[PDB]
């Protein structure tokens, strides 16, 4: 019943410039052989988890050297000298001196760049699903950093809680971030309510797109 | 008695073959590489039989993480006498076997717990895919198995010293088996000389496992613990059953049972598990004797047996004996001995592996000799 | 109550009939290994007693090494 | 030869017997409560046998006032290491005697000095109930105590580590006492067959003791310090006095002298406290030599002994023997080999228990034939 | 001085007879007790090398106690 | 079987001389002088042999320039924890030798790393005044000479504890040498019973040494090395060459090869060095197996040898054994059994150290029975 | 490729051919010393971890002392 | 030759108050098994002594836990946390280590009070006594405490060495003493003096009684 | 290939009065068997050494309680407590550890005594040796302390380099030294030539004596 704490969470990096995730275990990790059982794994997306790191410090083969290993006790840090464009993906520590083994809870490496407000977008249900006895509201919030943001949406000045889903992309080759936001209601309740608002927190401003179908 | 047909063996010919499978250029880096990133891996060897490996100890990562550093400063600084008190304690693991291992050839018999401690052989033996029944027998007398094991020393290569731990692995468990003790049964004529001795040679233990009966003749191969007795096959015959015939006819013509002639009118006594046989001849003092009682039984002159239920000690003229406290319940059977049977002068008084055939032939022939040089005159 | 011997005084021998078997009939086969570390001695010429006790303590481990050099 | 006659015997078995008394629910507690205000005790069992009982070690104070409070539980500073270092002393005695019991079954011989120290052996010696005779001798001697003595691993119940320690009490001291060497004797025919050999087998240790003489087969089981003779009785045989007359006359009608018949022509050599005896035969080299002149005494093919006082070496053929450098006198009987007086072809060549006896009736019975097989004829 | 041999010649055997007896004849038992302490037991946290080392003298103590609950 | 011809010798005889010579009042003050001033010297002794004598600790200068000056002072101050660790160091060394020598009596066989380091034991190879071949011959087996060697405890005297290393000098090397084992060779005629067993009792080692073989019929008491059969010319015999001919022709006149003849119809198995001989008689199986492919021949009830190149393991009823792995040619040479040769009711079948003459003559004499008991009939 | 053997059915036995010999033949006598000094106890009645330690590994060394003065 | 020290040896109490009695050794009490055999002994008057306390710590059966015992080294403790009426005893150290043990002076164990002044008497022998030819001066001393007291006697002024005995009843339930000083003289020497007088000294004054015969 | 400093190499004493030599070795000098292993020799004018002290303290049979060795390390020390006349010799340290030993420059011990000026002499060739072709030219410096003088020759004011040969005899019974300066020259150089000066440092002062032959 060991657990593994990752920290940060979120890494925004910079290309050529250091990086580092430390890990830490809520019990003693030496083992009795005199070892310490300690792996360091990266997972792509899409793909299975790779381990870099074995035995705390111990590189393991087809890594660059770029990725180095250190710690004792319950304390342990992974560190990548200059981070590349494929060093970008997920990174998870694993001890392993104590049967089964436990995971942390993972890091997710991003490119960190300046702040860019988003563009916001609002986009009325169509006719044709307004005969499907369905209303959606898309909310689209284009080419912002950082990942954090925060949507609300009001139907005629009403806070909606439950009823929206958000989808986010992953990082793209401006290093920005998307968002989708769609609000469902029924047919009957669109067509009940007049102001459809779609409001926009991020670093930026509160930014609010509305309009009136009924 | 019995011994010297067994025929020879070699003991440690398995972990023979395991060092010298060892004894390859890259058999070391296979073990090596296998156990880089863990304390227990199995290895296919080259000769394709696969092998459980351990990696007890890691003495390079704590030569070269924790003293290998702080020796080399460019000033000889140690801060802390804790470093060499570590040091001899991880240092004590390989100094005591090394040590064992230079007064035994490399073969040590039994595995000291040094060399191999009982939770990680609790560990090989609960890793091995054997019936669970052999699984708790090992379990339960590791150190049983451990006097019945061997080491053997490999190889001490590239940066890895390894060697080769010979366990026994039982495949007859919990079958009928039982111990037979004998002793000289003489003549007690009144005549000092010209007395006639025969005695059973097939002492030892008997052990029914497939069909037959492994026949252990020394009493020292085999260990007991109280209902258990752990044997070496290596060091049995193999024999029919109707060997056992032998305890109730011993004339039987389904079996030869093999005995000894002699002419030694000599005293002496046999403690067996449950009592003592005594063959008390001559003039010899022959007493059973109580702690509490005293003298409670004299033997006259006699193959005698008495239970260990009442007594606690023997003494045959001047040897002391102590009778085994164990428990359990004693029978004796009635029956004159076999030897008033034969007749003297006609008995051939040194044989030493002959049988009720031979000693009868020999009788037989003779009588025939004597017979017939007479029908003749 | 489990064990039992009998004496059969014609052949004048017993026969203890209470026991159960435990034979070998094979060899168990497995490997132990130490992990060791080539050693080039140090010349400190600094003759410190914890140091010297280390120095003594590894010439120790090197004669072991050897020792355990004694191989067929 | 000899020492197939001595009968078996349990070594253990009294300690086995006071094994299984310490195995009662409360007896490890009446061990304790006895032992309560003192380090030493004699506690009655309830058997009503007495065993006298030391306590050499007391881990739990250690532990328990000085090293255990300090542990518990989460702030688990320790200054002055030197604590460490007290534990591995405290601790030394307990590792010792669970290696050596571990890798002996339990039973340990001699008794290793961390099992049992000298300076407790004494307190222990002097604290019998025994003759002070026997005081002296145990004390005098104290390393063949130790040698004849057994360690046997009972009980670990409650709160103690508790063993047995078997040591021999000796009931016969300072009484006339003999050792006995034999060799071959043989004929010198030129024919490298047809050759006749005889020799005594009775040879070991003859030590008078009460009213006959105790006979220990072997020369292994008897240790000697220069006047006395350490032995074992339960390996002995018990004879009348009469087997002294085998020395002088072998003939004696009181006595059947035991030996053997061969055609092993087998030249070897002897040792003898005193000297050497040399059977030299066929076309063997054989030599007495001296350090300072060198080869000093040719054998002449037969049945030789040389005192030790001008000797230093023998060489038979290939074979190197030390001779004793011991002092006193030799005494040379002249007489003599009996083989002489032996015709062949009526001599049973192939006798291994045989006496004066037994080779007698069978050559009477041989030349009986003999004659009758011609007056008939 | 005090030890004589004789050998005989007709029968080839030599007699040392300058020789003292000591036969044991009988054996004395008696029980050696230590007091022992069951620790269960530490938390001892750090891997400190005090207290790794004192731990790990701790574990080899309580090692040897479970060697030793085996042996009949 | 044989063995017991040997004759006694003392193997530590050389020893108990130089300890007998340390006992004289001021031998101790010359070993003492001669080492006063060095680590090493050799001593010529009141008897004129001189003894290389060594000086491999000195407690006395350890203890008077580091422990003693600290330990008095009149404030019993340490301030250093070192001092202690550094003496149970020193001390450590006496302490390893005081434990084997405490639990063997004065006899440590092999001698012991603490005992005599490896270092030491090679110096005394380089300076042993012995052939270059000798020198090298110790250096390339120094674990061999330490289990051919002993140590001896001497004396305590006035300030210096010795002791006696006999280490062992090989006179006899590079000679052609042959091991030969022996299986019994029994008739498997259809019968149950009347069947007649016949066995070769020189088994052992044989060494061309001088004109003469060395025997030693223990194949213990010969340790061997991948080539070197280093064995004891203490316990071997001395035989005429000819011995060599009762491989080939046992029924040469030249020598009489011995033998045993038995009834005991017994099946068996010889592990040799290359390959495995099989007794199989009666219903017994017998299975020459590989570990990869299987059972791969029965053996058809006789004497049978199979190679080691093919095979990897026997089995004979209920025993396993494990075949040497070991390369070299393995030559069968047909031949009819010797045991055909003879009929029953005139074999004599309890011989146990007979020869090819003394059984032909007994049946001879036999035969003359047979014969004038019916010419006169 | 040095050893061979050859096995004989006639007298049913093997003889392995292709061993050297080293018999011993013979024995070298040595002496092994170690220079000790006598230890009369310090009285001191300071009872310091240290030296209380120091007390007890001398008392080890003259019980070795005097268990060795048990020559034969 | 072990010396047994024992501190105080007249310890006064208070009921319902702590009491601790020191005792010394010469030398180290420590036994080669790793114990300390000091044992704590209570003895009453008329009765044996009684064993309370044995390895310096562990308390014998049916020994109330108001009694503890401590110490280390040369120096032991014996601690009475309320001390009862009971406990009025005298208490004995005991070093059992070396053979064959060795006993302290022992200290009596007494209640305190407040100081009370002696009632000071003199009596005159009696004329049956001087027939008897012998004479006795008895001094009283009566209802004192603490137990110390000095007893002078004057023959017309001079003061009298030996003829003189003194005893000490044992405290009373007042937790008073009392003291008789006897001296004795010849008939002839008593007549030939005059003056008479017992001087006492106490935590009073100096106070004499005198009287003139003849 | 170990290297021993001895310290001073020219050592005055004077007789009662202590004196020290010091060696030290380049490497450290403790044997594998817990000894030292350093001697030292004594070694009078036509004599063999003899040893003095051996294992650094112990002082060898025959030898003066005066001597004495100590010393670790790399550093060690012959003391003579009272130094007396037969002490005057020279004196050598030996380290035995490593094979096969090396010795020290050696120092040589002298008596110490008060400054002496020379009394200086000339003396020219005789007219046999200038038949004989050759020239020699003797300085004579009598009856001087300490040891340590200059000679130089000049012939007609030109010092000369080569040619001349100097010898010093050893401490006599006044402590004082002597010296021999002979000059060597050709019958012809030497008939060249006018004026021939023989100049003498000490710690007296500069000093020439001179002579004119042709």
């Amino acid at each position: 019943v060991k657990g593994m704490t990752q920290s940060p969470l979120f890494l925004p990096v910079t290309l050529g410039q250091p990086a580092s995730i430390s890990c830490r275990s809520s019990q003693s990790l030496v083992h009795s052989d005199g070892n310490i059982y300690l792996s360091w794994f990266q997972q792509r997306p899409g793909q299975s988890p790779r381990r870099l790191i074995y035995k705390v410090f111990d590189r393991d083969s087809g890594v660059p050297d770029r990725f180095s290993g250190s710690g004792s006790g319950t304390d342990f840090t992974l560190k990548i000298s200059r981070v590349e464009a494929e060093d970008v993906a997920h990174y998870y520590c694993m001890q392993a001196t104590h049967w089964p083994g436990t995971f942390g809870g993972g890091t997710k490496l991003t490119v960190l760049r300046t702040v860019a407000a988003p563009s916001v977008f609002l986009f009325p249900p169509s006719s044709e699903e307004l005969q499907a006895n369905k209303a959606t509201l898309v909310c689209l919030i284009s080419d912002f950093y950082p990942g954090a943001v925060t949507v609300a949406w009001k139907a005629d000045s009403s806070p909606s809680k439950a009823g929206v889903e958000t989808t986010t992309p992953s990082k793209q080759s401006n290093n920005k971030y998307s968002l989708s936001s769609v609000l469902s209601l029924t047919p009957e309740q669109w067509k009940s309510h007049r102001s459809y608002s779609c409001q926009v927190t991020h670093e930026g401003s509160t930014v609010e797109k509305t309009f009136a179908p009924t | 008695f019995l011994g010297f047909l067994l025929g020879v063996g070699s003991a440690i010919a398995s972990g023979v073959a395991v060092c010298k499978v060892l004894h390859l250029e890259g058999e070391v880096n296979k073990i090596k590489s296998a156990l880089l990133s863990t304390n227990k891996a199995v290895v296919s060897l080259s000769n394709g039989v696969s092998v459980l490996t351990f990696k007890v100890l890691d003495l390079k990562n704590y030569i070269d993480k924790q003293l290998l550093p702080i020796l080399n400063k460019q000033s000889c600084s140690i801060s802390n006498i804790e470093t060499v008190i570590e040091f001899q304690q991880k240092n004590n693991r390989l100094l005591e076997i090394t040590r064992e291992f230079s007064v035994n050839a490399g073969v040590t018999t039994p595995v000291s717990t040094y060399m191999l401690t009982n939770s990680e052989l609790l560990s090989l033996i609960n890793d091995m895919p054997i019936t669970n029944d052999q699984k708790k027998l090992m379990s339960n007398n590791v150190q049983i198995v451990r006097q019945q094991s061997y080491s053997i020393m490999c190889i001490i290569k590239e940066e890895v010293l390894a060697y080769v731990v010979q366990l026994p692995l039982y495949g007859v468990i919990d079958t009928p088996c039982w111990k037979l003790h004998t002793s000289p049964l003489c003549t007690t004529n009144t005549k000092e000389g010209s007395n006639i001795c025969l005695t059973r040679t097939d002492r030892g233990w008997y052990c029914d496992n497939a069909g037959s009966v492994s026949f252990f003749p020394q009493a020292e191969t085999c260990k007991v613990q109280s209902n258990r007795v752990f044997c070496d096959t290596m060091n049995s015959l193999t024999l029919p059953s109707e060997v056992n015939l032998c305890n109730v006819d011993i004339f039987n013509p389904k079996y030869d049972c093999k005995i000894m002639t002699s002419k030694t009118d000599v005293s002496s006594s046999v403690i067996t598990s449950l009592g003592a046989i005594v063959s008390c001849y001559g003039k010899t003092k022959c007493t059973a004797s109580n702690k509490n009682r005293g003298i409670i039984k004299t033997f006259s002159n006699g193959c005698d047996y008495v239970s260990n239920k009442g007594v606690d000690t023997v003494s045959v003229g001047n040897t002391l004996y102590y009778v085994n406290k164990q428990e359990g319940k004693s029978l004796y059977v009635k029956g004159e001995p076999i030897i008033n049977f034969y007749d003297p002068l006609v008995f051939p008084s040194d044989e030493f592996d002959a049988s009720i055939s031979q000693v009868n032939e020999k009788i037989n022939q003779s009588l025939a000799f004597i017979r017939k040089s007479d029908e003749l005159l | 109550q489990n064990i039992t011997e009998e004496f059969y005084q014609s052949t004048c021998s017993a026969v203890s009939k209470g026991y159960l078997s435990a034979l070998r009939t094979g060899w168990y086969t497995s490997v132990i290994t130490i992990e060791l570390s080539n050693i080039k001695e140090n010349k400190c010429n600094g003759t410190d007693a914890k140091v010297k006790l280390i120095k003594q303590e590894l010439d120790k481990y090197k004669n072991a090494v050897t020792e355990l050099q004694l191989l067929m």
